[PDB]
């Protein structure tokens, strides 16, 4: 069935991290475009279409980061981690050309050195160790130590085609040393010692220009150093009197030097960064400096070369422009419009054909990085492509001249997803009309009869129009966004750690709306909640979003719409310390909206929907709401409760020693979960009642010390209402990542054993006795009983990166467990197999009712593979949403990519079977009528003949 | 009420199954009428059949008979000297109402075609021991037994229209000339078995066991009475004219 339905109602979108080191080489350039990111993924995009050709994922916890990347004519060289392992890739095809193991140093700089004709060695300089490797094969022969390395920082290694390798060493505040080696064999020729008290940093700053000319700017005395390392003896100071000497007070000037690797020589042109935004092209021949094209604004610049000519792209904030403190705005129609122009490097000419203009939609984003790919064509035409990078995470490509400036846009801000949710559509026009027509407050019999007659007349008119439409036939999705019989299309909201809100549709997968937050720093906590649903007409849907910072400690709350995107005009102020925690109140008031209250550091409750009836209901409940807070570094599990109006009081307190145990994860019970059967059958016919607790939290603690044998893994089952541990289970040889999933009454937690290299699977279940309690109103104040706890162990040969359970509205179908694998395939397995009621020896009644003999061996069947072809490189998490029919759950797996499907718990029992031939049924139905009509006359004539004869 | 079902499954299952069972019943009835064949009849068997009918009407209606003629008839039938019954002597798979096999076959084919289906739920609360009866193709243990499959739907459908079939059909009584022939045919079809001797002896002894009670002697009841019906009757005969 899966091979028949390949891509009917499923879709996957592949994404890439933020562009860090991208190259726009490949003079042939069919479609090749290399991108290496800051998430240890290296991809190849296509210039024409934009799809992924080949992509590689290695790491992403703390290691494998890309430091530098070089590009040859056909091959790419890159360094991962921090200077330990290096590997080279290809671009025509994709795979590894060669690999090399480095030494134990601190990666600082790399370069290409060419003996006489072309590059054959790559120079890699570490903090103290220096080496050179080959480019075709992998061999290390050139490696040696420099004279002084302790109080010396080596950066910006420059190489020449003559055959001399130069190394620059600048200390924080003392002296500077330039050292030189040969290429044939490591031999120190001579060392140059230059005194510079105003030279602090050299990592990003000074460059090499002309033929081994060192240039260093300074705003202290506002002057330039130029020195010759090839010849001459000492430095020479250039005061700046021919140029407009304007250096920013608190800004260290930057140089932009260019030197093509294939060409042995270098150029004598470079840009100087002044102030926030002040670029200028200056040329230095021997001692005299020529300045031209004094760029006034010039937000961004880029260099490029294709042959013997060099081009510089200048990107300005033009279009009626009006410049603010730091941002730029155009006051004509669209605002935030930028232009890109080309300029000569030798001279200062400006191309008349080159003029790119483009504007953005969102406000706040400003260009950060930009590349240029200029290629010669025809005889008197220059074409180039610019890749402007958006401020947060977004890629954009522009064409020289065409109908639309924007060719392809790829959203790189949808990789890291923090919180996610799904909401439904408002209504349907005919359905809403029927709902409004039925609405009656107080009327008589005559009024209802008249309303029924009017509805019947409307239905008749609609039927007549429909009949007319079929008789005639016989002869923007945002605007409609309608529902249907089975609500499978839902509007999902994605929140990024960067601070961008995304809205995608479950059916197509096209971006409907995208909004940007003012300012969001890393390590920020997000939480999205839905207060007002879409089923009710009278006020627009309300969606609440809490965000808080970790370093500074501010908390803000936003009220936006998940359907359109525009935020409402209701927003509460936040004061005192950052908001601690919040819960969603099931009770509804005002119109049809629920109540949300939050806790501050002062231990006070703050209500978002300030309403007299809200406060009246809250005061009526009063001792009905409890609060448990869990701390990791403090190791204190203390509880509070509301008293009378608004006040915090301690009720139950728990402390755990941090040195022995450490909190890892805490899971609870989902608010939207209904149980169909409250008991189970047993051997003969006797019933067995379960133990369902709506208020119960499970905490997971791990050992602080890590040893081969000494490992402590345990789980505590506590009630958040009253401090009381139900069951506390402890392991003895468990360590590593621990995953816990909570459900109706069974807990599924996985671990890894150090003694025997394996992953053990423990399933815990709570069961009551044969007799039931009150069973009319549940409360944790009463019920002084201890439920039975059942444990079993299995073997799972995988890592279990992600884990979830399929949750339905009513809960009449099966309960499948979805588990992700490092491969990317997601496997769903039934809870029946992992049942605690698994007798060891096969007994009569157990095998008679419904049971399989217990055996600790679980094999991964290839048939139970939801992911047939589409795989997820990194499985951060999966979200399961209950559909509306009965047995359908929408599963969306997020992470490096996005993928959505529908999972079937137990085949299908709600929709017609696909293989239902209507020809046979219709033929039989017509044949029965034909046969009865045939045999009627036969019976009549038989009766008549018998009567006559 | 739960388990929201499609509107396009009710139009392709319920109406088809209803029409199928209705017209299958009609086909069975009309084919049974067609396959009915007459039985050969010998004049002798008709003769003793009518003799038996005569003895039966003598037994039933014998009160309104002169006593002398009654004993004359009884002697003629008995006649210990010769007797007509005594001398006149002659010489001497498991298909059982096949209607269950066709309905079973039709239900089996209907269930085979529809593997996993939910036709309709029954309001009547049913136990969980009938779940293997009803679903037979659905893998659900938490579901109630109310939701039945197409097999039980058709099984209840065949009995639902059992009394409806007789509403459209009925009995016939015409062909006065052929009525007598029908009576002879059915009566001799009763008298098919070849046990003439024992039947004759049984009738011979039964006829002796009958007594005689002349119902004509009770004439005095009518003489002392009132004749008023004969003028309310006579008043309603006058208005009608002559065509
Ligand atoms: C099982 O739990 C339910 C819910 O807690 C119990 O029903 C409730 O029982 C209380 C105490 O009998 C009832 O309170 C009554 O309030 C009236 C005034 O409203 C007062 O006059 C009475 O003296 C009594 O205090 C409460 O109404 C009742 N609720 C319902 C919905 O019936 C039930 O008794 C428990 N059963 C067992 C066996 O524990
Ligand atoms: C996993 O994905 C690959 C693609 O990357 C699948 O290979 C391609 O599969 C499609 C169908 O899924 C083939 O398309 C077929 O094309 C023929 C005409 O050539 C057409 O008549 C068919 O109706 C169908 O559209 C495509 O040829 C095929 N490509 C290759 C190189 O084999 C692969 O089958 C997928 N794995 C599965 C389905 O297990």
């Amino acid at each position: 069935v899966y091979e028949d339905q390949v891509g009917k109602f499923d879709w996957r979108q592949q994404y890439v991290g933020k562009v860090k080191f991208a190259s726009l080489e490949f003079s042939p350039g069919s479609k090749k475009l290399v991108v290496a990111t800051e998430k240890n993924v290296i991809a190849a995009l296509n210039s024409r279409t934009g799809e992924i050709l080949w992509r590689h994922v290695d790491k992403g916890t703390a290691e494998g980061a890309v430091d530098a990347m070089l590009l040859h004519g056909q091959d790419v060289i890159t360094v991962s981690n921090g200077g330990r392992i290096m590997r080279s890739w290809e671009t025509n095809i994709g795979g590894l050309n060669w690999e090399i193991t480095l030494d134990s140093g601190s990666f600082q700089a790399l370069g290409l050195v060419g003996l006489q004709e072309s590059v054959r060695y790559i120079a890699v300089l570490k903090k103290t160790t220096l080496a050179l490797h080959h480019l075709s094969s992998g061999h290390l022969k050139w490696v040696e130590h420099l004279p002084e390395s302790d109080s010396i920082h080596y950066q910006m290694v420059y190489s020449y085609g003559s055959g001399v390798v130069w190394a620059l060493g600048v200390v924080p505040f003392s002296h500077v040393n330039i050292v030189k080696f040969n290429v044939e064999d490591g031999e120190i020729v001579q060392q140059v010692r230059v005194s510079t008290p105003w030279l602090q940093h050299l990592s990003g700053a000074c460059g090499v220009v002309d033929e081994a000319v060192l240039v260093c700017p300074d705003p202290s005395s506002r002057s330039l150093q130029t020195l010759a390392l090839e010849t001459e003896w000492e430095l020479r100071q250039i005061p700046l009197q021919s140029l407009d000497l304007e250096f920013g007070s608190g800004f260290q000037p930057r140089v932009l030097p260019t030197q093509p690797n294939p060409v042995d020589a270098s150029r004598a042109q470079f840009f100087l960064h002044l102030s926030p935004s002040h670029y200028a092209l200056l040329q230095y021949h021997y001692g005299t400096l020529s300045l031209l094209k004094n760029f006034p604004q010039t937000a961004l610049v880029s260099f490029a070369t294709t042959g013997e000519k060099t081009v510089a792209a200048v990107m300005a904030c033009r279009n009626s422009f009006s410049e603010k403190s730091s941002s730029k705005d155009s006051l004509a129609c669209f605002n935030q419009t930028y232009t890109i122009n080309l300029y000569l490097v030798e001279t200062g000419r400006r191309l008349l054909d080159t003029t790119i203009t483009f504007s953005l939609e969102q406000s706040g984003t400003r260009p950060e990085r930009l590349y240029i790919q200029v290629f010669l064509k025809k005889d008197d035409s220059v074409g180039y492509r610019a890749l402007v990078q958006t401020e947060d995470h977004l890629l954009l490509f522009l064409q020289q001249l065409a109908g639309k400036v924007v060719l392809w846009s790829r959203e790189e801000s949808l990789a890291e997803v923090v919180c996610l949710e799904m909401v439904d559509l408002p209504l349907t026009g005919a359905q809403a009309e029927l709902e409004g027509e039925f609405g009656k407050k107080a009327d008589g019999l005559l009024g209802m009869f008249l309303k029924r007659l009017s509805s019947q007349l409307i239905l008749l008119q609609a039927w007549t129009s429909h009949l007319w439409k079929m008789f005639y036939d016989a002869r923007i999705n945002i605007d409609t966004l309608a529902r249907d019989e089975f609500n499978l299309q839902k509007m999902m909201v994605m929140v990024t750690a960067s601070g961008k809100l995304f809205g995608i549709e479950s059916s197509s997968g096209t971006i409907l709306w995208k909004q940007y937050l003012p300012n969001v720093k890393p390590d920020s906590s997000f939480k999205l909640m839905v207060q007002r649903t879409t089923a009710h007409f009278p006020h627009p849907p309300q969606c609440t979003l809490l965000v808080k910072d970790k370093e500074s400690g501010m908390s803000s709350l936003y009220v936006f719409n998940p359907i359109f995107g525009k935020w409402s005009q209701v927003a509460p102020p936040v004061l005192k310390r950052p908001i601690l925690q919040s819960l969603l109140l099931p009770v509804m008031d005002q119109d049809y909206a629920k109540v949300l209250l939050l806790i501050d550091d002062e231990y006070k409750v703050t209500a978002f929907p300030a309403t007299r009836n809200v406060l009246r209901q809250l005061h009526e409940l009063a001792p009905s709401i409890f609060f448990y807070l869990v701390d990791a570094e403090q190791g204190r599990l203390c509880g509070y409760r509301l008293r009378k109006d608004l006040t915090t009081e301690l009720s139950w307190e728990l402390t755990i020693p941090p040195e022995v145990q450490r909190i890892v994860k805490v899971k609870g019970k989902r608010s939207s979960e209904h149980v169909h059967s409250q008991g189970r059958v047993m051997g003969d016919r006797s019933v067995l009642y379960k133990s369902l607790n709506p208020n119960l939290l499970a905490v997971v603690t791990e050992s602080t010390d890590a040893h081969h044998e000494r490992t402590f893994i345990g789980i505590f089952l506590i009630d958040g209402v009253t401090g009381r541990i139900i069951h506390s289970s402890v392991q003895k040889k468990a360590k590593g990542p621990v995953h816990i999933v909570h459900s109706e009454n069974w807990v599924v937690y996985q671990y890894w054993n150090t003694k025997a290299r394996r992953n053990e699977f423990t399933v815990l279940e709570l069961y009551e006795g044969t007799e039931q309690y009150n069973a009319t109103a549940f409360s944790s104040l009463d019920r002084p009983q201890l439920p039975q706890v059942l444990q079993q162990s299995y073997i799972f040969p995988s890592s279990i990166s992600a884990m979830e359970a399929t949750i339905t509205e009513r809960g009449i179908t099966s309960r499948h467990l979805l588990i992700g694998l490092p491969s990317g395939a997601i496997l769903s397995l039934p809870k029946a197999l992992l049942d605690p009621r698994r007798p060891e020896i096969p007994t009569e009644q157990s095998r008679e009712e419904n049971l399989i003999p217990y055996s600790p061996d679980v094999q991964i069947h290839a048939e139970r593979f939801i992911n047939y072809n589409q795989t997820v490189s990194r499985m951060r998490g999966i979200y399961t949403a209950p559909s509306g029919l009965e047995s359908t759950c929408l599963v969306v797996a997020y992470g490096l990519d996005i993928y959505q499907t529908r999972v079937y718990p137990s085949k299908q029992f709600d929709v017609l079977k696909d293989d239902y031939d209507y020809v046979l049924i219709s033929s039989v139905l017509f044949g029965l009528v034909f046969a009865t009509m045939i045999t009627k006359r036969l019976a009549q004539v038989k009766l008549l003949n018998r009567a006559w004869r | 009420p739960e388990l929201l079902l499609d509107s396009n499954i009710r139009l392709w299952v319920v109406l088809p199954i209803v029409i199928i069972t209705f017209f299958v019943g009609m086909i069975r009835h009309y084919v049974s009428i067609l396959l009915q064949s007459d039985k050969k009849l010998t004049q002798e068997q008709v003769s003793d059949s009518q003799v038996l009918i005569r003895s039966r009407v003598l037994r039933e209606n014998g009160k309104y008979i002169p006593k002398q003629s009654f004993l004359t008839r009884k002697y003629y039938f008995n006649n210990p000297e010769d007797g007509f019954f005594k001398k006149t002597k002659r010489k001497v798979m498991k298909g059982n109402v096949t209607n269950v096999l066709p309905m079973i076959l039709i239900g089996g084919w209907i269930n085979m075609t529809f593997s996993g289906f939910v036709t309709t739920k029954v309001p009547f609360p049913l136990t969980l021991r009938f779940k293997p009866m009803l679903q037979q193709g659905i893998e659900l243990l938490t579901l109630d037994a109310s939701w039945v499959s197409s097999a039980s739907w058709y099984f209840l459908n065949v009995f639902g229209l059992r009394s409806i079939y007789s509403l459209i059909l009925g009995q016939d009584n015409a062909a006065d000339q052929s009525r007598m022939m029908q009576e002879q045919m059915t009566g001799a079809a009763m008298a098919m078995p070849a046990d003439t001797n024992k039947a004759f002896k049984t009738e011979w002894e039964a006829l002796e066991l009958t007594d005689h009670q002349w119902a004509l002697d009770d004439v005095e009841e009518e003489l002392m009475a009132k004749d008023l019906h004969f003028e309310g009757m006579f008043k309603k005969e006058l208005q009608t004219s002559i065509f």
